[PDB]
């Protein structure tokens, strides 16, 4: 209702006035099935400008940083009825971000019904499980011999609503969830969509084999790019089409504008060559008309010396001078680039001509002296 | 001879109210309503010069009743005086009011007066009491350094604003954004002065962390209409980032980019290459963010009109600027053609961006032959993994000329037993969303009449009533253009070509048309570096008759 005579009966039911002129409230403030303590004073008159509220010890660690918001509120709101109002919806929101903390499932139902599931599937399945069995994460097998993974993560009702599903792969994986249906079911339609992608998969593995692949170093199974390595200091990138892989890439060159520019050419002239029956490596070694080497360097790839910022060579005549102080980056920068970046930062101090921050790739304490 | 006074004495009575509520715009509102109105009230004193000079002073009393009380409300609020001539102007009405022999003491003291406020516009120490005190003293008269004050004045608020963008999420110091919007404002009337140029610069490269705007539209407006006309010359970097952060100003820019081809200059072009060079477009639209909008204000344009052709030729120029900057300026780390052209299959342009002057002229059968055989594949065979249509596979051939225009001079070329893949790249051109049973009755139309022009080409020079029996419908300007093409490439044209034209031309829309058509085959031409002279020649006095019936 409008009035708070009605309305706070019944938008806040377990607030009981205490004072018949209703002014101490005592009880409970419910949010999300659980309820909290809380007790509120006001003065002789109707303002908030000044009132008490305590709470439980449960109510202060879940209103934990909000503190200055509620305080705040306290001050700005008009009425008890929309301070409280407002305090419910903060107080799910908070809730909500630490739903870590704060959960209980239905025994009953659930941690039976899961594991007569993973009997169902199969204890050669099952990899891994979450201490709060909300993630697992399970296996399959390619008829070619490749291990996919796939992550669940579970709710408080599993067979209720759908589990959000994760996997690599690179096309989107579709998983049509009932009520009726179960791990079995998703994981029959798992091993579907990896049959289907069977022939990327092949694309990937035999470029892999074959070539210096060079910049997805160990690439995942999402990867679609695959920076080969020919000649020296020269280099083709290609992207596959995971519907079409057979089909033509794309793919250009970076390197030297003398080297690259007769490669160039003789694509061209013999793109329409392309035959998508053949393997990508056997129709692209015709068309460019070259052959790869078969990890010329093995040792000492381009290890990226670059910005790590700008991902620039060559910034304004500086150089990748400044470094990380860190055997596992070892990441060099430049001045501009890593002033601007740690000038940003809060954790950064600065003194005379020195500024010590954190490495943007790896948060170790680095300094840059101008 | 028809109004002479009353739209002039209405508007008088509104800008008279408007000074009055405005005057100095010492607060926010007072401000932001000065930048919004001043571009008008600019036009209105023009009109006023030319009714006070046509006529003289202190002899007549038309509206010299309170002209007095306006350009007082005008001098003294600075946004007005600072934009682009009211200032100049100003003087001058006050120049006319002035009169050499007073009589009446009036007069006098209207001269005075006069002498009074120009005194205020240029010569007045409402600056700060200390620095004046201090320049008397050295000798020094305001001329002779407020130049380098206001430029010592503007770097330190560059600065500023520099600091302000990096200590972004830092404990010092937060520049009060109170500020920003008032320098925003500030710099609006004023962008035409050279001097606060390093300003506007450092204003739009500091976007700071607010997630607000904290910059207010008038400012992006301002700044964007003055970048097209050629009137503040910034920095790429600048407009690059004011673009990224106002998506109704690149409406606003690229709408001046449609003008351009519909009005100004309609099928030149080489003006429209080098007007598209020389604004930012092709180097902005490296950027996938703007080029899907941009792309996108292209599609609503190719579907308004129903495939004109002279749209088609913008965008064909615009994809070869833009192919050269992507190219040009992204070494390592470039955006996948996927990301631009995100419909059709990555395959198909990485075949149509492969460049035809790196192509020997006889290869470019074989190109054409394959590419008619994958888009037939993305078409007719429309199943899943593919584009969403016919209509997204053509929007992409389009894109790019050298290839879409090439086809009937490589049909001339191999006239005699016409390849059909090709045939069907060509019908396919003019018209997709058909169905094979109009594409086929199109292609033997087609196929029939190449049989006839094979046959007249090597025949002796004819008449013209011979092309307009076959000529003899929804496919026609195929035909045509397939015609003209003819006509330009066999050495039997330029004899008779003027007998087909004058026909043809029948409206002024077919001869816009094909003045369209032959501005493309020439730029095309020199583009491509394939030329033979005949055609040159023949083309250029053709279009220049043409360009004179209009
Ligand atoms: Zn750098
Ligand atoms: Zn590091």
């Amino acid at each position: 209702m409008a009035v708070t005579e009605a309305s706070l009966l019944r938008q806040c039911p377990l607030l009981l006035p205490q004072n018949r002129s209703k002014t101490v409230y005592e009880g409970f403030i419910s949010a999300q099935g659980r309820d909290f303590h809380l007790r509120i004073v006001l003065p002789e008159d109707l303002q908030l400008k000044n009132a008490r509220l305590l709470c439980s010890w449960q109510l202060r660690t879940i209103l934990s940083g909000y503190h200055r918001i509620v305080q705040q509120r306290m001050q700005h709101s008009p009425d008890l009825m929309s301070f409280m109002m407002e305090l419910k919806m903060l107080l799910e929101v908070a809730l909500k971000n630490r739903q870590e903390l704060y959960a209980l499932p239905p025994p009953p139902q659930f941690y039976s019904s899961l594991i007569e599931e993973i009997g169902t599937l199969g204890w050669d399945k099952l990899v891994y499980a979450d201490t709060c069995f909300s993630t697992i994460k399970l296996k399959a097998e390619d008829a070619s011999g490749r291990e996919h993974l796939i992550t669940l993560k579970l709710k408080a009702k599993y067979p209720a609503e759908s589990p959000d599903y994760f996997v690599d792969f690179p096309v989107p994986f579709c998983a049509s969830w009932t009520p009726q249906s179960s791990l079995i079911s998703i994981y029959s339609q798992f091993l579907a969509a990896i049959e289907s992608l069977k022939a990327f998969w092949d694309v990937m593995d035999e470029i892999d084999e074959k070539t210096w692949v060079l910049e997805p170093e160990k690439p995942p199974r999402s990867a679609t790019a695959r920076r080969i390595a020919l000649g020296n200091n020269v280099s083709i990138n290609i992207e596959v089409d995971p519907r079409h892989p057979t089909m033509l890439p794309e793919c250009f060159f970076l390197g030297a504008d003398h080297v690259v520019k007769p490669l160039g050419i003789k694509l061209s002239r013999n793109i329409h060559l392309w035959d998508p029956e053949n393997s990508v490596l056997q129709n692209l070694k015709d068309v460019l008309e070259i052959d790869f080497p078969a990890r010329a360097i093995l040792e000492k790839s381009d290890f990226t010396m670059d910005c790590g910022i700008c991902y620039a060579y060559q910034l304004d005549g500086t150089i990748p001078d400044q470094v990380c102080d860190n055997s596992q980056c070892g990441q060099p920068f430049h001045q501009i680039c890593l002033y601007e970046w740690l000038r940003g930062l809060l954790t950064s101090r600065q003194s005379f001509n020195i500024i010590f921050g954190e490495c943007p790739y790896c948060s170790k304490p680095i300094t840059l002296k101008m | 001879m028809a109004q002479d006074s009353v739209d002039l004495s209405c508007d008088y009575q509104f800008w008279m109210q408007k000074l009055s509520v405005w005057d100095q715009a010492s607060t926010l509102e007072t401000q932001q309503d000065t930048c919004l109105h001043v571009a008008q009230f600019q036009e209105f004193l023009r009109k006023m010069y030319e009714a006070l000079k046509e006529m003289d002073s202190n002899t007549v009393i038309e509206r010299f009743p309170t002209i007095g009380q306006l350009l007082a409300k005008a001098c003294w609020n600075p946004f007005i005086l600072a934009y682009d001539e009211s200032q100049k102007i100003l003087i001058w009405c006050l120049c006319c009011l002035i009169n050499k022999e007073p009589q009446n003491s009036g007069q006098s003291k209207l001269n005075s007066w006069i002498q009074g406020v120009l005194s205020h516009i240029l010569s007045a120490l409402r600056f700060d009491k200390e620095v004046a005190l201090f320049t008397q003293g050295l000798g020094y008269a305001p001329i002779d350094y407020y130049p380098g004050l206001l430029k010592n004045m503007v770097l330190s608020l560059a600065s500023e604003l520099r600091e302000n963008h990096l200590n972004g999420f830092n404990t010092q110091r937060r520049m009060a954004p109170e500020r920003v919007a008032s320098l925003s404002r500030v710099c609006v009337p004023l962008i035409t002065l050279t001097d606060v140029d390093p300003l506007v610069e450092a204003l739009l490269i500091c976007h700071g962390r607010e997630p607000q705007e904290i910059l207010q539209p008038e400012f992006f407006e301002a700044v964007n209409e003055a970048i097209l006309l050629k009137k503040i010359s910034l920095p790429m970097s600048a407009v690059v980032c004011l673009w990224l952060r106002h998506l109704p100003s690149l409406e606003k820019a690229m709408l001046h980019l449609f003008e351009k081809l519909i009005s100004s200059e309609r099928n030149c072009l080489r003006r429209i290459e080098c007007f598209i060079k020389d604004s930012s477009l092709p180097q902005a639209a490296c950027h996938p963010a703007i080029f899907r909008v941009v792309d996108e204000m292209f599609r609503c344009a190719l579907l308004e009109t129903d495939g004109a052709l002279e749209i088609i030729a913008t965008i064909q120029v615009f994809t070869q600027c833009f192919v050269e900057a992507l190219e040009k300026a992204s070494k390592q780390l470039r955006f996948a053609l996927k990301t631009y052209f995100p419909y059709t299959s990555p395959s198909l342009a990485m075949v149509l961006l492969q460049d035809p002057q790196d192509i020997p002229r006889g290869h470019w059968l074989q190109t054409l032959k394959h590419i008619s055989e994958l888009l037939r594949e993305a078409v007719e065979d429309q199943t899943h993994g593919s584009c969403g249509g016919p209509f997204e596979s053509w929007f992409l051939f389009i894109h790019f000329g050298g290839w879409a225009e090439m086809v009937a001079e490589q049909l001339l070329m191999s006239a005699a037993e016409p390849p059909t893949a090709l045939l069907w790249l060509l019908a396919f051109y003019y018209g997709p969303r058909d169905g094979r049973q109009q594409r086929a009755q199109t292609m033997v139309q087609v196929k029939a009449v190449l049989g006839h022009l094979l046959a007249m080409s090597r025949s002796s020079s004819l008449s013209a009533q011979d092309l307009q029996t076959v000529a003899g419908a929804p496919a026609q300007q195929l035909i045509r253009h397939l015609l003209l093409n003819f006509l330009l490439w066999a050495p039997g044209g330029h004899t008779i070509a003027w007998d087909v034209i004058t026909l043809m031309a029948h409206t002024a829309e077919i001869t816009h048309e094909i003045i369209g058509f032959l501005d493309q085959t020439l730029y095309r031409w020199n583009r491509l570096g394939i030329e033979s002279p005949r055609s040159e020649k023949l083309a250029r006095e053709l279009l220049k008759e043409l360009r004179t019936q209009v």
